[PDB]
Order: C-alpha cells, then sequence, then structure tokens
RNA sequence: UGCUAGGUGACCCAAUACGGGCAUCGGGCAAAACUCGCGUAGGAUUAGCGAGCUGGGUCGCUUUUUUUUUUCAGCGGCCCAUGGCUUAUCCUUAGCCUGUCUUAACGGUACUAGGCCACGGUGGCACUGAAAAGGGGCCACGGUUCUUAUGAACCCAGCAGUGUUGAAUUUUGGACAAUCGCUUGAACGGCGGAUCCAGAUGCUGCUUACAAA
RNA sequence: AAAUUAGAGUUUGGUGCUGGCUCAGCUUUCAUGCGCCGAGCGGUGGUUUAUACACAUGCGAGCUUAAGGCCACGAGUGCGUAAUACGCGAGUU
C-alpha cells in the first residue's frame, strides 16, 4: 500500500520521464542493480540510476557502470564527454567511502579493467592517486592474492598499463603492487594462460626499469622477465598444451626488446621468428615491426623471417601511418643489413 | 533459409509467411504438398501482401515469432488509384495521338507495319547477340558449340 | 581351405577375472601383437596364429 | 495421388467371437441345463447349456459327450467351438475339468 | 558410459573393446581394443575404473598400476 | 534402425541436381515452373526419395508437361495397339516431337510425320508441304505455327 | 559452375529466344501482310 | 555447472624422510537446459475457438570477470496494434520410436534387450542442491490398524511373499567373489533384492546303455 | 559374389461369374485336456500379460573420522499425455 510513498521518494530524486521509478525498491540487492544497469543503453538511464541508487553501490556496480559507459560510447549516438567526465568525477567519493574499506581483489580488478576498457581504442580520465590506491588496497592481503586467478592478475596489469601516465611508473605504490604480484605469481607460473603471461611480460617490461632497494627491484623484475619469457618459450612448440597465439609471443618479444632497451640470445625470439614466418597475414604489421626492433637490439639475424617480413614490407600501401611503418621497418632493416 | 510468400501484414512488426514445403508419405509413394505458416520479424514494414521474401532463423523474439526477414525478392505491384488515373490519361493520350498522327492507310496497316519492323529489329538484335556469342554457325545446338 | 582343415587334424574359465595368461592385441585382422604378463611386446606364437585362423 | 484415396487409408480389430472377449477360455456358473430340438435335417435332441460366464454376459454352450452331470449352481470351463445345428450358439463345454468331467468308459 | 548409466545401457562411448576374459586354447586372453577413440576418451579426462586400468596397463599401451599396499589372508572360498 | 539412419543420404545428392540443373537458384529448394514460390523438401523420420521434386522440376522446366504428354503418348500407343489401328496421332508438343524422334531412332515405330486436319484449313493458312519442307521437324514453334496439327 | 552457366545457360536460352522470335516474326509477317490487306479490302468493300 | 589428470599452499593428518586429505587456480573434454524446421489416432451425431484466443512498447524478469565486439521467452504488472487460428477448439482411444511376427516386397500388427518421456495411493507446495525428490520435508484427501477416542502410525507401479478377479501367473533362496555403482587414503575394506548365481515355468539348442582305463 | 509371390473344399439340374466362410502355413501362451516327469551343460523369455487393486511379515543406502563430511545412480509400471512428448535434421547465447 506504501507504493505511492515509495514513488514520491523516487520522484524526489529523478525527474518524471524515467522508467526506473516504477521499478524502484529501497530493499534492492546489488545483484539486481548489476542486472538493471546491464539492461540500459543510454547515459541518461545510468544517470537516473546513479541519482536513485548512489547509496547502494558497491564496487561491482561501479564496474558494470563503467562498462555501460563504454557500451554507450560505442552504441548511444548522443554522447557528451563532458557529462561523462563530471559523472566519472562523481564516482570518486563513493569509492573512497566504501570500496577502499570493503574491496576484495576481484571487485577492484573488475573496476580497473572497466576503466581501462573505457580508455581503449575502437579522452576520459580518472585521478591516478585513486588508481594506485585501489591497486595497493586490492593487494594489501597476501592470502587472496595467493588464491587469485591469472586472468585477474594480468587484467590488473593491463589496467595499470593503460591508465597510468609515464611519469608515475617510478612511483613506490606501483612497485609495492609489483612486489606482491611477483611474490604471488612466481610460484604459480604453470597455472598461467599464455595470454596472461603476455600481459605479465608487457607490464613488468613497462614498469620494471623505472638506491639499493630500487636496483634490487630492477634485478627482481629481471628474474621475472627471464623466467616468465622462458615459460612462454617452453609453452611455444610444446603442442600438448594450447599453443600460444603468434601475436602474443610477438608482443612479449617486443616487451623483451623494451626491457633490453631500457635496462642497457633467448629461444623466445627464435620461436617467435617461426610462429611469425609461418603466419604473417594473421599478424598485424606493427607488432612484427616491434619484433624487428627486438631483432635489431639482440643483433641476431632470422633469415626466412626477415625475407618474409620483406614480402610483408612490400605489401603495404602508401599513406601516413603505413609509410611510417615502412620507414621504421626500413630503418631496422638497415640496422640489420 | 526459406523463400516463401507473405499472406498477412496486419500485424505489428511481424509478417505471417506461408511456405510450400513438401512432405513424403511412405504409404502411397506420393509427395503430398502441405503449406505451413510462420511468423517472422520484419524491420521496415516494406512487405506488401504478395511479396516474395526470404526469412531466416534468428534469436526468438516472442512465443511464436521465430524467423527474421532478410530480403524481399519480387515486389508485389499495388493498386494506387491516382496513379491508375494517370495511366488512363497517358494511355488514351497515346492511343488518340497515334490515331491522329496515323489518320489509304487504315491505322491497322500502319501499326502492323510498325510491329513487323519492330519484330525484325528484335530478330536482328538477338541474331547478332547469337552472332557475337557464337560466331558463324548453324543453330544445331549451343551445347555443340560449347567446346 | 581343405589343406588347412586337414592340417588341424585351458578352458576352466569360472572367472573371477584375474590377469593370468598373456593378452593378444570392425576388428583389424591379423592381430597386432601379443602382450605378455611381464610388460613385454612380442610377435605371435605359431600356435596362436593357428587358433586365430581357426577362430574366423 | 488422388487425395481422397490419400486420406482413404486403426479400425476395430474385431474378435470373431465377441463373448470370450478376445480370450480363449472363460469359466462361469451354469444358469440352466436344458436341451432343444435342432434345425432340419437334424432332429436329435441336442443338449445345451446357458451359462452366466466370467465376463458377466450370457451365451449358450454345446454340451458334448455321452451324457453329463451338470445341474444348477455348477461351474464349467467354456471353450470356443460352436455348434452349427442351431443358429446363434457359439460355445463348447470342454471336458476334463470341474463338475463336468469325462464320461464313463470313453 | 559416464557415472550415470548402467553397464548395459545405450552409451555415447563407442567401445569398451573387443573383449573375452575367457581363456581361449592358448595366448589365452582376447584381442584387445579397436582404436583411435580410446586415446581420445582417456585424453579427455574420462576416468577408467580399476580393472580397465589394469587391463589397459597389462596390454602395455599404458603403464601398469601396483595394487597391494599390505597382505592379510584373503579367503579364496567365498564363491 | 537403418530406416532412421539412412534418411539424409540422398539429401546432399539432391543439391548438385539443383546446381547442375539450375545454375543460380537457392534442405533443398525446388522451383517448379508454376507459381513463384520455390517449393521445399527436407528431413523427417521416414526417409525420403530426394530428387523427386528436383528431378521433376528439371523435367518440367526443360520439357513442360512431361508427365501429361508422356502419358498421353504412351496411352495412345496402348490405345491403338489394343485396337488394331496402325496409326498413332497425337496433339504434339516438345515432348511428343522429341520422344517420337527417340522411338523412331530406336525403331520402336517406323516413322512419324506432322499432319494437319486439312478440311478446316482456311482459304489460305500455312499448309504442310512434305516435299518442300526438310524431312524432320525438331522444335515446337515450327510445329505450332499452323492450325490444329 | 561458370563453365556450365556461360557455356550452356545463356546460349540455350538464346536459342529459345531466337526460335520463338523467328516464330513471332512469322506470326507478325502474317498479321501485317495477309490480315491487314484482307481486312482493309473487306472494310473497303463493306463500306462501299 | 559436473568430472578427471596438473600447480600452489604462514593449513590438517601421516613420515627414521615425505604422501594423502583440505582450500584455491587453471588445461582437457563433457553433461545439462532452452529454442525452432517437419512428422504424427479417429469423430462433423466436434463448428467457431467463453480468451489474451497472437503480436508491438514499457518495466520486473536476483552478478562484473583477458585485447576491436558480445549476453533468450509472456513468465508476471502496465499500456496498447486489434488481431491469431480456422482438423481451430471439444470429445474419447492411446506412452512414443526402434523393435519382434508375418508378407515375396509394399504393408499390417502382443514381447525380446535397449533409446527417451511420464508417474510413484490422490492433490497442492517448499528447503537444500548446479539440477529434486520411488523407502527426504509440510498440509489436505482416500484407505489400514489401535485409543482409556483425545489423536497418532503407515501407503510394495522395489524383491520374495499374501488375498480378490483370472484360464493362467515363480522361491518369504544364496552372495558381494566377477562387474558396475556409492563410500572409505590401511586392510582383494563396508554395502547394494542393481547384478551375478541358483530354483519353479512357456519356448528353444544340445546331449544322454550300463560296465571298465 | 545381389538368394526375390502354393492352393483346395464350399452355392447350383449342371457351367461360368460374385464375394464370403473354412482347412492346410508361420508365430504365440505357467491356455485346456491326455503322457512321461532319468540327469547335465546352456540360452533365453515372462510387462502378476490385467488391478496405477488392499497389502501380513522379512529384506532392499548406507559408508566415514557423540558431532560433522558423502548417499538425484540403479529397479518397477504406463495413470495421465495426440504434444514443453518421441524421432529425425540444422544451429546453439
Amino acid at each position: 500500500m506504501r507504493k505511492r510513498e515509495l514513488l514520491n521518494e523516487a520522484r524526489a530524486l529523478v525527474p518524471e520521464g524515467s522508467g526506473w521509478l516504477e521499478a524502484y525498491t529501497r530493499n534492492i540487492s546489488p545483484r539486481q542493480l548489476t542486472w538493471r544497469l546491464g539492461k540500459r543503453d543510454s547515459l541518461a538511464a545510468m544517470t537516473e540510476g546513479w541519482q536513485l541508487y548512489q547509496g547502494k553501490f558497491d564496487t561491482v556496480a561501479m564496474a558494470a557502470l563503467l562498462r555501460r559507459l563504454r557500451h554507450a560510447q560505442l552504441q548511444d549516438p548522443g554522447f557528451d564527454p563532458l557529462a561523462a567526465q563530471r559523472l566519472l568525477d562523481d564516482l570518486v567519493p563513493r569509492l573512497r567511502s566504501v570500496g577502499l574499506r570493503f574491496g576484495k581483489l576481484r571487485d577492484i580488478t573488475a573496476y580497473l579493467h572497466a576503466l581501462a576498457k573505457l580508455r581503449s581504442p575502437a579522452l576520459l580520465t580518472q585521478p591516478d592517486a585513486l588508481v594506485l590506491d585501489l591497486a595497493v588496497f586490492a593487494t594489501r592481503n597476501r592470502t587472496e592474492l595467493l588464491h587469485a586467478s591469472p586472468q585477474r592478475l594480468a587484467t590488473l596489469l593491463w589496467a595499470l598499463m593503460r591508465l597510468l601516465p609515464p611519469q608515475l611508473y617510478g612511483s613506490e605504490q606501483l612497485q609495492v603492487v609489483l612486489d606482491r604480484m611477483a611474490l604471488a605469481s612466481l610460484g604459480r607460473l604453470q597455472n598461467f594462460a599464455p595470454l596472461d603471461l603476455r600481459w605479465a611480460a608487457l607490464a613488468f617490461a613497462t614498469f620494471g626499469p623505472h638506491e639499493d632497494v630500487t636496483a634490487r627491484r630492477q634485478s627482481r623484475n629481471a628474474r621475472v622477465i627471464k623466467a616468465l619469457c622462458d615459460e612462454l618459450a617452453a609453452r611455444s612448440g610444446n603442442l600438448a598444451l594450447p599453443q600460444p597465439e603468434p601475436r602474443d609471443l610477438a608482443l612479449a618479444a617486443h616487451a623483451l626488446g623494451l626491457v633490453a632497451a631500457a635496462s642497457s640470445p633467448p629461444a623466445l625470439l627464435v620461436k617467435a621468428a617461426g610462429v611469425a614466418a609461418r603466419s604473417l597475414p594473421a599478424l598485424s604489421g606493427e607488432e612484427a615491426v616491434g619484433l624487428v626492433e627486438t631483432l635489431a637490439v639482440w643483433g641476431l639475424r632470422q633469415p626466412a623471417l626477415l625475407e618474409a617480413l620483406r614480402d610483408a614490407a612490400g605489401r603495404w600501401g602508401e599513406g601516413e601511418q603505413a609509410e611510417a611503418l615502412r620507414g621504421r621497418l626500413q630503418a631496422a632493416y638497415t640496422r640489420l643489413g | 533459409e526459406f523463400i516463401g510468400r507473405v499472406v498477412s501484414n496486419r500485424m505489428q512488426k511481424t509478417v505471417v509467411v506461408a511456405v510450400s514445403y513438401v512432405v513424403w508419405v511412405p504409404k502411397y509413394k506420393v509427395y503430398q504438398k502441405r503449406v505451413a505458416r510462420h511468423k517472422a520479424r520484419d524491420e521496415s514494414q516494406a512487405s506488401v501482401i504478395g511479396d516474395i521474401v526470404r526469412i531466416r532463423k534468428s534469436r526468438k523474439f516472442s512465443r511464436e515469432v521465430s524467423y527474421s526477414v532478410v530480403d524481399t525478392l519480387r515486389k508485389a505491384h499495388v493498386y494506387d488509384p491516382a496513379a491508375a488515373a494517370a495511366l488512363v490519361a497517358t494511355r488514351d493520350a497515346a492511343r488518340a495521338a497515334a490515331a491522329a498522327s496515323t489518320g489509304r492507310s487504315d491505322p491497322w496497316v500502319a501499326e502492323a507495319a510498325r510491329r513487323l519492323d519492330a519484330s525484325a529489329a528484335r530478330l536482328a538484335a538477338l541474331r547478332e547477340l547469337y552472332e557475337k556469342e557464337v560466331g558463324p554457325g548453324v543453330p544445331l545446338s549451343g551445347a555443340v558449340l560449347a567446346v | 581351405a581343405f589343406r588347412r582343415d586337414l592340417l588341424f587334424n585351458a578352458w576352466p574359465a569360472n572367472l573371477r577375472t584375474e590377469l593370468t595368461r598373456p593378452v593378444v592385441v570392425a576388428t583389424q585382422y591379423p592381430p597386432v601383437y601379443v602382450a605378455a604378463g611381464d610388460g613385454a611386446k612380442r610377435p605371435l606364437n605359431e600356435q596362436e596364429k593357428v587358433y586365430q585362423e581357426r577362430r574366423l | 495421388a488422388t487425395v481422397g484415396q490419400l486420406l482413404g487409408g486403426a479400425k476395430t480389430r474385431k474378435c470373431r467371437i465377441r463373448q470370450l472377449d478376445g480370450s480363449p477360455f472363460k469359466k462361469g456358473i451354469c444358469l440352466r441345463v436344458y436341451t432343444t430340438s435342432p434345425k432340419k435335417p437334424n432332429s436329435a435332441n441336442r443338449k445345451l447349456a446357458k451359462v452366466q460366464l466370467s465376463n458377466g454376459l450370457k451365451a449358450l454352450a454345446y454340451i458334448p459327450g455321452e451324457g453329463h452331470n451338470l445341474q444348477e449352481h455348477s461351474m464349467v470351463l467354456v471353450s470356443g467351438n460352436g455348434v452349427r445345428d442351431l443358429p446363434g450358439v457359439k460355445l463348447r463345454i470342454v471336458r476334463g475339468r470341474y463338475d463336468c468331467a469325462g464320461v464313463k468308459d470313453r | 558410459m559416464e557415472k550415470r548409466q548402467a553397464r548395459n545401457s545405450g552409451v555415447r562411448k563407442e567401445d569398451v573393446g573387443w573383449w573375452d576374459p575367457n581363456p581361449a586354447a592358448d595366448g589365452n586372453m582376447h584381442l584387445g581394443l579397436n582404436f583411435d577413440r580410446l586415446k581420445y576418451w582417456l585424453t579427455a579426462g574420462a576416468k577408467p575404473t580399476d580393472k580397465v586400468a589394469e587391463l589397459l596397463g597389462h596390454a602395455g599401451v599404458l603403464p601398469k598400476v601396483p595394487q597391494p599396499p599390505h597382505y592379510n589372508p584373503r579367503d579364496p572360498k567365498d564363491d | 534402425v537403418s530406416k532412421l539412419r539412412q534418411t539424409t543420404a540422398t539429401a546432399a545428392r539432391a543439391a548438385e541436381v539443383m546446381r547442375a540443373a539450375f545454375p543460380g537458384a537457392t534442405t533443398i529448394a525446388v522451383q517448379l515452373p508454376r507459381k513463384d514460390v520455390p517449393t521445399y523438401v527436407m528431413a523427417n523420420q521416414r526417409p525420403q526419395p530426394w530428387e523427386l521434386l528436383p528431378m521433376k522440376a528439371a523435367a518440367m522446366t526443360q520439357y513442360p508437361n512431361f508427365f501429361n504428354n508422356s502419358c498421353t503418348f504412351f496411352g495412345s500407343i496402348k490405345r491403338d495397339v489394343v485396337n488394331g489401328v496402325p496409326f498413332c496421332l497425337l496433339r504434339p508438343s516438345r515432348l511428343a516431337l522429341d520422344m517420337a524422334k527417340v522411338v523412331r531412332n530406336l525403331g520402336i515405330v517406323d516413322g512419324f510425320e506432322v499432319v494437319q486436319r486439312r478440311s478446316r484449313l482456311g482459304a489460305h493458312d500455312f499448309v504442310w508441304l512434305p516435299e518442300q519442307q526438310p524431312q524432320e521437324p525438331e522444335h515446337l514453334y515450327d510445329t505450332s505455327l499452323f492450325r490444329q496439327r | 559452375a561458370r563453365m556450365a552457366e556461360l557455356l550452356r545457360e545463356k546460349r540455350v536460352a538464346t536459342l529459345v529466344e531466337q526460335v520463338r522470335k523467328a516464330e513471332l516474326e512469322h506470326k507478325l509477317a502474317q498479321v501485317q501482310l495477309q490480315r491487314a490487306v484482307r481486312r482493309q479490302e473487306e472494310l473497303h468493300r463493306r463500306e462501299e
């Protein structure tokens, strides 16, 4: 009988064009909220849901909200980036009041994936202090990090690779996160997906080389790259397990070239040469070009790979980014003769 | 994939489509033709009754709407009365103008001459089509000349 | 067939199925090998080829 | 073909004796033990039996053999052979069972 | 034959194999499996039970399994 | 159980009967030369003779009224054999002409000619001259130019 | 498939069009010539 | 979601030296559940469907979780487009298919084993479980017993066995040894009226005089 | 080397039709009489065919370190259901 009082409480927050107000309950579960945000397509509807239900959102609701923001970014035509940015600013104090007091590693990783998903190509930003503090708060306890999934940890790494400016790779909180995650993942190396190893290699290459404790951190990320890159090298060719994608081995090879260029002949480059030179048109060009830069910095010459990439080098057209690919591949070709 | 005639479009975003499917009976060794009715989603309501449409399975939208309209092959021409009056005007204008230009040459003689030379121009055209397709050859068969 | 039939001229089973005697390995005739008790792979004994040919 | 013939082809799987109801042998209690005179050219007084059968329905039964011992309230086993010499009667009392046993010195 | 079905039911598994535990005149066991789907099912994590594991090990296409951890006097006259 | 399992054996054989009968027309789809809907044949429990609708459509599209003119031809053969008439006279078609050339070629009969019921020819219709025409017609249109052959 | 289509379908169809159009030119030479002069002479004599 | 193998343990047990349980992760293949295309007993002495009888919008339809991209239904509430079917509904028969028998075949009809579904004296409903109940939970009915009458206990379409009816229907057997299942990290462990062995009993295939080595 | 169509008697003064009845065929039952029940190795089969009738009694799901952890697989019947059934064929979120 108190539906009209409930409706007046709904009217006091959101204007009268919303379908949420008939649907409104005070005693909602977060499960239904994750589905109800999963049912909308327009940024007006998530705004309606936010001013109705700011009080009941835990971290899963924020993660589904950011995915729905990306969904509206690619499907709602009337997108305003300014309204999205002020709403994204409104998302902050709810996180600092709740999710930084009750965030398990699953929820926080899901949010950081959602925010990096928003910043993905097919510019919206959050403060980086919240991103680092979410990173240290999700990993503050060792035990749940021991029971974490490889998909979770490499997803967290891809989030930290996409969200952060390059000046903040030397921040100590990222290094504390990398300390915890290396101390977890080096025991369960063999539970890893090769895609998860690809993102682990890329993120430790991105964050690694950025007084005794810091050089020890660089040496520890050196042992992480050498063991993990040999884990991918063992996982390539061993046909008994799922064969890693040549894109992933190529991009982890580029990570090896990045950490070799920053810190200054593994089997990984040889097997990467094989999986590229058998399957070039499945490879995008720029990852292979970065692998040619890795061949440059190692000084090794992979013959059928380089003639195959010569054939790939002819097969591009003329135009700005494509001519930049041709130019840098020609430059690394002259670097290798 | 079904290619079958529409029969109903009185129906919101949904057309009832009938398809002639032929079932075997084993008893008499005779294929019996039955026609089943399907309900199908269209999106533009471009299907007038008599259109020949292509329906395909997609995700179900209802209890009993189960296919989606892909393409309307042959359009059903429809009765527009004002356009029909326009064809009345153009057609009796053509008849009266031709009879006035023609009207000794009784008008049957002139039109039948024009139809003879039109047929002759046609026969010359398709004969030259056969000439460019085949070359100088007896019309024995094209299957012989396919070598 | 006549020469074969002319030159032809344990069963206790009760089985609790124990793996006592050696093992032989649409079914692909001729048989592949003989697996012994000791994990050894050996080709067919002559008598075993005889009673394989009697079996068909 | 012709579609009337296509629809032109489970009927009544008809028991040709409708009193045994598809079974071969049904017992029952003899209601009356009586004889009758038959159709010409037969004129010997044949002995019959009206029996309240197992299935609750009644039909007449031929009594075979050199005499018999059946009276009121007497159980028999009824078989499926008919006697032709009077119309409408289809039942035969098998002998080798109950109160109707075999005759003396057969 | 998963855990659900009985011994004689209709099974998606193609073969428990040409099999004859009865001794037959010499080389007393049967011809073994037909093949190429046995390795698929045992590859796919379908379990063996105990004696099919013994028979597969005994045929030498798999290594054998040690059964006894201890000895106490078994009664052979139970039948 | 082989009744159930041997249904779709001829189904994949019917599709190239479509493709080698009708290039560019597409469980199979059959366009009988009649109303515009292509008519569909597909699976059941009781197995089907696939290539009755495709085979029939190739028949009726190449040789229209194959069934009625074939049965009319062979019925008239049965007619005058059991009636002792040694001449067999048909309402001609593509089928009747072509398969009359077939049975004359194999020597089932000794010959055929187009004839016309010449009493109801006009003051001048076209008339069949056997000498001046070449001896054997080979199409319907040359044999439907005239009136009631 | 292309060999069957372009080396059979269009030329056998072309045989069908030119054969029925030679027949149609026969019927049209009839309906011009004999029909037209016959009916204009009939209408001429009927109006006389 | 469920199994099996891996890898982990600031855990527990065992260990004159090392393996199990227990938690979590992920590789393999897998079930499950839904959807639609068709098939299907006769009856006009069933002719309109007493109905949301079909569709569109709106919600509710109890989770985010790897890169460009991702998540059913009238099922309920509301409007609404007024249509949807016309062997439509309604009745009564009936588990269904492969089977088995026969026919030369097409067909026509009681089983074998086994595929799937349904049901557990009747009817309604819920917990838990990923999924629901044949000796699990609650209520009402109908039976069977007993009460000092107030009320409780039970439900063989599980096995044997009893009783009616029937022309006719079996032993109140033995056993976990073989499987196969459930379980347990000793122990050829525990249990299983599944099964395997024996009985009675139609059909069958197959022997049968004793003596003596 | 593909293994594939039995009639007769009955109707009438006789003959031929007209369709029906029966017998000879195969399969089938704790069918029903009459007769044997020597002993063994086996196959198999009972839809207690029916009553989805009422059940005496006994047994069928217990295992395992009081407490907790695992026991929806197997067996039976066909009431209901003429179609969320069952079968066949495609694709699965």
